[PDB]
DNA sequence: CTGGAGAATCCCGGTGCCGAGGCCGCTCAATTGGTCGTAGACAGCTCTAGCACCGCTTAAACGCACGTACGCGCTGTCCCCCGCGTTTTAACCGCCAAGGGGATTACTCCCTAGTCTCCAGGCACGTGTCAGATATATACATCCTGT
DNA sequence: ACAGGATGTATATATCTGACACGTGCCTGGAGACTAGGGAGTAATCCCCTTGGCGGTTAAAACGCGGGGGACAGCGCGTACGTGCGTTTAAGCGGTGCTAGAGCTGTCTACGACCAATTGAGCGGCCTCGGCACCGGGATTCTCCAG
């Protein structure tokens, strides 16, 4: 509550436990309110079903007019997330709006995990992949899907 | 024909296309009238999954029907 | 008959030519070496600016009605935004004219 | 007949990437010819002298990094060096 | 008959000529002057109309930034006349002299 | 609901006292203003681009 | 010979007019017109330098804009 | 005072939701379009002239 | 009874004096506190060299100098003796520094 | 190390005004004399630690200071 | 055993180190190739103008009445001669000062 | 333990050529080498800058020359060519 | 406008010291001497473009009358800055102590120079059309002078 | 302040026209694959300069007070500069013609990069002394106030 940024903060979290998205979690850490946990359950009719991803975020003092920056946690296989984890978003490095909020956030990576841009390369093996060989790309999805419940 | 379209943050975009017209062109208008490439977007109807290689009318789009637009992404 | 070319410009997504941008530092002779990144990141930046500058120009003579963008527009583009002007301080256009200004000292009153 | 080099095609596909529906004179294209040049020229001569100091021998992406920082101000270095490093990651991972 | 008082034709002169890109000078007499300093150098020479129109605005835009500095000059030596001394001012800090 | 209704929405600090004429939406001059200095011409709201000649003071 | 007069008096206010002058005191004229010939005789003198290094006989365009870029005066549109 | 504050003042009844392009006065739709159909050129507040393309549709 | 120069000629005395030497006129111990202060918001947890910082110092004295006489002859210009703001800024937008 | 401007001193600025040839300093010359002197130094070490930062290390140098100066046009002798 | 090596400096009558200004012209990539006669010119005129500003800070110094040159020396032979001013009219010289003089309004009537 | 390079050993000998019964300060040889420096440093960019200009590859005499005549004003650059263009001749001639 | 008083300045003399100046390794940078690929000088051809001229139009320059707005000088004032004495502050100098980071050395390995191939993006050349300038009848705003 | 006539100035319509945006052939430079070698990224070490602290001196900063001179407002005079008209003038446009030389191509030779071997002179260190800043005393001069 003492800038912006963190009342921001505070009423996401209010409105992330008075009504989360469907499938989806978010909890900040314990010594730095800016740092925040989330966990997703995979959208239905993908191939990423029954999912449970572990993302990382971290924010700034004058959010309310800059996008964050965020990482997974868990093992990841998405032609729009690099492989150490740098996840490739436009309404967060290109196309930001203050009116997002961290629910926007993790219903825009769901929808991502639900379709790849195909001009978004970030795993170029995926890519490849999801472009041509779709039965093995959900053979991946289901193997990284397995090992995300731990 | 007007068409609704939804956001996430509570916006509703109003865009006038065909039937006829394909996924592909709806997001060149949604690039047109709201700065978003046709490659930066993820349209869905009624749950389903649409494509830039299909039309309204293959997925049974009427009028005034509410279309969510999310974003398929890139940073 | 070894691969599908890709242009290193299409590769990295910009418009500008890497591999012409890579060429001139070469030649320019500024350095021994150059790196292969190098010309990938001047070419970003040189887009950076003409777009940004090629979209205040459009801006400008949209304002003024208009639909081909002329030195004039490119001056009133140029010298209305303080950074770029900051920029291009020491520059002349031709064909540019000056921004409209009068001192409130001579208006009559 | 000999052929001349310039960035004509280059500044028109920006014109139609930003604003879709706008001519351009060709004054204004020599000028936009200047301008790049001018800018290249600059940015070249910086990362060279940067790299004549630190006694290296090749211009890697920090020499420009740091010429860019140097040349423009402020926001536009922002957004520049912003935009840059996402062309040169997208590079890379390629 | 109708007479405007003095001072408003020049504040019209002044919104047209800071709206119109045209040179403010005539070419053939330009072009003599520089054909005449050059002179002195080498003798002899051509020039291309290119670069004599490329002089013109060179010298154009340079007289047009000294007359707003001489003018701020004099704005601020409580006038609206500027004079041989503002010019001088303004050479001298710019450091050009 | 009121004071959420007819306050800045980006912000939702202070009173909606601009409007931006290319989509005619209305958000504070200030955040207008922060946002066009920043070089993001590009509207919050529908994200479309302007100038600095498209947006301007408005009482409600 | 004698070729500076041709900057006429009403060019000359007409450029002040562009710069932002209400009135013009009388003996502007000559000091903007000496002003005027120094800075082309500044200017010239490098082009001819330029010109005379290339052993050719017609000063060029790109001569003249590197004379005046030489002076901290860049002039874009011209090469 | 919202819902007056909020209204438009030539009806006073229904919500004003229009701006004037050269004069910037809130008002509402068909209010204003009755009036342009009346060939009033008349601002209620500064009576400044108007023209077809003056006017157009605003959201809050 | 006590002894009074008119006002100025002390002023001129030190004025000769101060055109003779080429001390550093800027105390170097608070002068060197502000440059690191300055430097505090770009870049935690800077060292300095004692050298850098002389050379800082001879700049800004050798700028202010220089903007000084600018300021004062725009101030001889306004037929007056005394250095105003308003000569400050005009000296600085003629020069092109704002 | 807050609010170290006023180290730049009254007596030391009149000083400074009396070498540049100023027989008499108005009142309001110290507050925008302030000013300007921290724009140039903001302008100044802006370069300085953004040369130093390059060259991956902590401690400024008199030959950064020199470049930069340089670059700004305004070329610094005797210090190499 | 090939013969007495006499230096390039000596054999041009210079004092300037013909080899090392070659040697910097090399190293510092200014072209690719370096005639014979640049380092030979270029030595020259640093040579002359060294030189020139060497004779006048002596006399400067002189004129103080002292045996030594010192940056306040320097200074004043840079600014007193007018060529030398424009040449150097960036610079800034540690230990410098300023030229002595007053406009002649300050002085008293 | 790194040799730096510097011109204190020829400033001082022209400095005793012109005038043999002066000394000069530490601070002033400073001075002095970095005012060597610049000058040559002018010269040579300039000079390479006419090189590629006139798309050739080697710097010579002509180029310095008229490197000199662009940078030195008036009777001092008269002065200094016709010190260079002595000083050549005589380094051909032996 | 002309003379003493007092402060500031200038001039001469003895003295200490620390920085300029001279001298001794020696090691690396300069030098000398071939050698070879080629960048640049030079001859020749061309056809582009600058220089020169002439006739007609008319836009712009030039010259003159005027009266008025502004530049410039004189005067009063008062308040803001300067000179000076006194007290308070912290800069400066010397010394000491700890260690983080500048500078150098070795190694390796990963990046980039150089080469051959080929093929497609970009450049020269053609071409039709729509944006823009221009002429003309408006509708409306603005300046100047009487009221 | 208000009103109306005269004069700019903005607006909609119709029109030619040529610069531009597209399309086509083709061609050479960028992409791909490969190899070889050296630039520098990393690790370890040394020790140098930076930072921090302390205490004593005193030079400079801060504050106050008196007063005087200079910035600023006002007023009045005159003169020279903007405005408009009528009379030059020569710029500008067109068309023509001629020819220097800018640009290109083809040859051929001095010439600078490169490598190897040789050596001496300029850098680091290391003494050594006098130029100069300083402190003390005497002589000179500028400025202020009373006359
Ligand atoms: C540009 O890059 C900087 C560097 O971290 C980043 O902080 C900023 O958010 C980026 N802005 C964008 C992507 O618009
Ligand atoms: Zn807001
Ligand atoms: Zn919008
Ligand atoms: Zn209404
Ligand atoms: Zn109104």
């Amino acid at each position: 509550m003492s800038t912006p940024a963190r009342r921001r903060l505070m009423r996401d979290f209010k409105r992330l436990q008075e009504d989360p998205p469907a499938g989806v979690s978010g909890a900040p850490s314990e010594n730095n309110i800016m740092v925040w946990n989330a966990v997703i359950f995979g959208p239905e009719g993908t191939p990423f079903e029954d999912g449970t991803f572990k993302l990382t975020i971290e924010f700034t003092e004058e959010y309310p007019n800059k996008p964050p920056t965020v990482r997974f946690v868990s093992k990841m296989f998405h032609p729009n997330v690099y492989a150490d984890g740098s996840i490739c978003l436009d309404i967060l490095q290109n196309r930001w709006s203050p009116t997002y909020d961290v629910s926007s956030i993790l219903t825009s990576i769901q929808s991502l995990l639900d379709e790849p841009n195909p001009n978004s390369p970030a795993n170029s093996q995926a890519a490849q992949l999801y472009q041509e060989n779709k039965r093995e790309y959900e053979k991946r999805v289901s193997a990284i899907v397995e090992q995300s419940w731990r | 024909m007007q068409i609704f379209v939804k956001t996430l943050t509570g916006k509703t975009i109003t865009l006038e296309v065909e039937p006829s017209d394909t996924i592909e062109n709806v997001k060149a208008k949604i690039q047109d009238k709201e700065g978003i490439p046709p490659d930066q977007q993820r349209l869905i109807f009624a749950g389903k999954q649409l494509e830039d290689g299909r039309t309204l009318s293959d997925y049974n789009i009427q009028k005034e029907s509410t279309l969510h637009l999310v974003l398929r992404l890139r940073g | 008959a070894r691969a599908k070319a890709k242009t290193r410009s299409s590769r990295a997504g910009l418009q500008f030519p890497v591999g012409r941008v890579h060429r001139l530092l070469r030649k320019g002779n500024y350095s021994e070496r150059v790196g292969a990144g190098a010309p990938v990141y001047l070419a970003a930046v040189l887009e950076y600016l003409t777009a940004e500058i090629l979209e205040l120009a459009g801006n400008a003579a949209r304002d003024n009605k208009k639909t081909r963008i002329i030195p004039r527009h490119l001056q009133l583009a140029i010298r209305n935004d303080e950074e770029l002007n900051k920029l291009l301080g020491r520059v002349t256009i031709a064909q540019g004219g000056v921004l409209p200004n009068i001192q409130a000292v001579l208006l009559p009153k | 007949r000999s052929r001349k080099e310039s960035y004509s095609v280059y500044v028109y596909k920006v014109l139609k990437q930003v604003h879709p529906d706008t001519g351009i004179s060709s004054k204004a294209m020599g000028i936009m010819n200047s301008f790049v040049n001018d800018i290249f020229e600059r940015i070249a001569g910086e990362a060279s002298r940067l790299a004549h100091y630190n006694k290296r021998s090749t211009i890697t992406s920090r020499e420009i990094q740091t010429a860019v920082r140097l040349l423009l101000p402020g926001e536009l270095a922002k957004h520049a060096v912003s935009e840059g490093t996402k062309a040169v990651t997208c590079y890379t991972s390629a | 008959p109708h007479r405007y008082r003095p001072g408003t034709v020049a504040l019209r002169e002044i919104r047209r000529y800071q709206k119109s890109t045209e040179l403010l000078i005539r070419k053939l007499p330009f072009q003599r002057l520089v054909r005449e300093i050059a002179q002195d150098f080498k003798t002899d020479l051509r020039f291309q109309s290119s670069a004599v129109m490329a002089l013109q605005e060179a010298s154009e835009a340079y007289l047009v930034g000294l007359f707003e500095d001489t003018n701020l000059s004099a704005i601020h030596a409580k006038r609206v006349t500027i004079m041989p001394k503002d010019i001088q001012l303004a050479r001298r800090i710019r450091g050009e002299r | 609901d009121y004071k959420a209704r007819l306050t800045c929405p980006c912000c939702n600090m202070r009173k909606k006292d601009a409007v931006l004429t290319k989509c005619f939406h209305v958000f504070c001059f200030e955040c207008v203003k922060t946002r066009y200095d920043t070089r993001q011409r590009k509207c919050p709201k529908c994200n479309a681009a302007f100038g600095a000649n498209d947006f301007h003071r408005i009482y409600i | 010979r004698d070729n500076i007069q041709g900057i006429t008096k009403p060019a000359i206010r007409r450029l002040a007019r562009r710069g932002g002058v209400k009135r013009i005191s009388g003996l502007i004229y000559e000091e903007t017109r000496g002003v005027l010939k120094v800075f082309l005789e500044n200017v010239i003198r490098d082009a001819v330098t330029y010109t005379e290094h290339a052993k050719r006989k017609t000063v060029t365009a790109m001569d003249v804009v590197y004379a005046l870029k030489r002076q901290g005066r860049t002039l874009y549109g011209f090469g």
